[PDB]
């Protein structure tokens, strides 16, 4: 059943899954036409598909071509998620293939199980945690090969860097989900905290900058109250 | 006009004949239904006034053979048999009808109800669903499970409704994944119509007798088969004309026929309010919407 705090540990287990998150597969600006009426221009999009305990990324490029002549967008979205995932799937040797995969969002339940129905030993999962995997955006590098893509591209990253050679699986996501919750929350704020010191840099081969230990306690402290001030703000408390 | 006799009544019983019902006392002089119209299939039902659990009955037609029933003592119901005799039949039920200790099938002239509920029910479908074929007869009860509950346990007592399942590769195409979930015309008029029922007729014939099965015997699982096989043409954006004219017709003789009172376990609200509201066909059922609205607003 559903993934939540009580069955938490269960993404650091040895059991290979895949979190799923479709937010930023359809991806649309909204503008005035001559005429004064409103329309959408697409924009590239992403499948942000995660291993919480490798940190591996499979972000697949949604590239705005595959919008072109088709009705129903967002509900062609959620199919179009379900096709290249269940693509990816079968793209991985039999022992890489996940046990189960997790959708952030419940409306890719039945898309994904229509798609996986080959696979019926793959348990599909939803979630009670409110997982901030729509900043994933937010990340400079990812956004910058999604606006880049001419073409459909999968591309493989480390959403930990090297995180794993000195924390455990636990403490990288933990880690992940507050980087992404501070960008989500007030995306200006966290970027500054992230970048202020010039010294501190990102290797051509990483996402985040090459905090010590220390500075990643400072670091992590910072956007803690980032998200708690942004939320006094937000409802008056 | 045919008739199935009693040996006797020796416990109290609601019995029932297709749409009609009689209290019987225990060793009540009771010995049988008469005037039993030719043409159709018939279902004669049972609740035990000491055990309102088991509802349980009979699938017959007269025109296959001379039946009756036969309390056993022993395994505790009303038993259905087959009299080889034709003399010792047409002997038997000429007595009884002298004596008048028969009811007679209480149909009114005008009303085509039974018709309604069963016009493409054949015997010889109820056998295949339903398996003893040392009787040409068909015992259903209200604990009865279908081949498909038994996959998600005893083969030999089960329901053997032909199996639909919306999330499985019998009903999705690979490469036409969305396409097949969202319009499951395919799934209806390939995989089900030419694929397994072979015909409108044989698939209509299944869903008339799954509504009854849940109907007489609060058959779980024939109540789940009733509204798949609705929500699979409901669904379905290319159906032919004369399936949706037949499929309106049945579905309002069966809202009609159901007690007001069971609106709530034998009606599945998800169900109905997608077929007549969201469904492809959301638009082609004017007298099953008309009666729905009328008779179980709340369900909508």
């Amino acid at each position: 059943g559903a993934m939540n705090s009580s069955n938490y540990a269960e993404l650091f287990n040895n059991d290979i899954k895949l979190f799923v998150d479709d937010t930023n597969v359809y991806r649309v600006t909204v503008h005035k036409t001559f005429e004064g009426n409103v329309a959408t221009k697409a924009i590239n999009g992403c499948i942000f598909t995660l291993n919480p305990k490798t940190g591996h990324l499979f972000l697949k490029i949604i590239h705005t071509s595959v919008w072109a002549g088709q009705k129903r967008l967002s509900q062609l979205a959620k199919w179009k998620t379900a096709e290249e995932v269940s693509a990816l799937v079968r793209s991985l040797p039999k022992e890489e293939q996940p046990k189960q995969i997790i959708v952030t969002r419940k409306a890719m339940l039945d898309p994904l199980e229509v798609h996986m129905l080959d696979f019926p030993n793959i348990a599909i999962r939803p979630t009670e945690l409110r997982l901030p995997f729509s900043a994933a955006m937010s990340i400079d590098k990812l956004s910058d090969v999604v606006m880049k893509a001419t073409e459909p591209q999968m591309v493989l990253f480390n959403i930990y860097d090297d995180w794993l050679d000195r924390i455990s699986s636990y403490t990288a996501f933990s880690r992940l989900t507050l980087l992404l919750r501070a960008l989500k929350t007030n995306e200006e704020s966290a970027k500054m905290i992230l970048l202020s010191d010039p010294t501190i840099t990102i290797k051509s081969y990483h996402l985040w900058p090459s905090f010590t230990d220390e500075q990643w306690i400072t670091i992590e402290s910072q956007m803690r109250d980032l998200i708690l001030t942004e939320y006094g703000r937000k409802y008056n408390v | 006009m045919n008739t199935v006799p009693f040996t006797s009544a020796p416990i109290e019983v609601t019995i029932g004949i297709d749409q009609y019902s009689f209290n019987v006392k225990e060793n009540q002089p009771f010995h049988g239904i008469k005037d039993i119209p030719i043409g159709h299939v018939h279902v004669i039902h049972f609740q035990h006034a000491d055990n309102s659990s088991m509802r349980y009955g009979y699938w017959f037609d007269c025109r296959m053979g001379n039946f009756y029933i036969q309390y056993d003592p022993k395994d505790g119901l009303y038993k259905m048999m087959e009299e080889r005799d034709g003399a010792k039949f047409e002997n038997i039920v000429h007595n009884f009808k002298e004596r008048q200790m028969m009811v007679s099938y209480p149909k009114i002239d005008e009303d085509d109800t039974w018709y309604n509920l069963t016009e493409f029910v054949q015997m010889d479908k109820i056998r295949k669903i339903v398996r003893k074929d040392e009787n040409q007869f068909s015992y259903v009860d209200s604990s009865m499970t279908t081949v498909q509950e038994n996959e998600l346990s005893d083969p030999a007592h089960s329901l053997n409704y032909t199996v639909i399942n919306f999330k499985s590769r019998e009903a999705i195409r690979p490469g036409h994944e969305m396409e097949d979930f969202l319009d499951k015309s395919y799934y209806l008029n390939t995989v089900m119509l030419q694929g397994i029922f072979k015909n409108s007729s044989n698939y209509f014939g299944e869903l008339q007798f799954a509504f009854l099965n849940a109907m007489f015997f609060g058959n779980y699982g024939s109540s789940l088969q009733w509204h798949a096989m609705i929500e699979l043409i409901c669904s379905s954006a290319t159906v032919p004309k004369h399936m949706l004219d037949k499929l309106d017709e049945i579905l309002y003789y069966q809202i009609k026929t159901l007690p007001e009172q069971y609106s709530d376990i034998l009606l599945n609200e998800r169900v109905w309010n997608i077929c007549l509201y969201s469904s492809f066909q959301k638009n082609s059922l004017h007298n099953t919407e008309k009666i729905m609205e009328n008779k179980y607003p709340e369900l909508l």
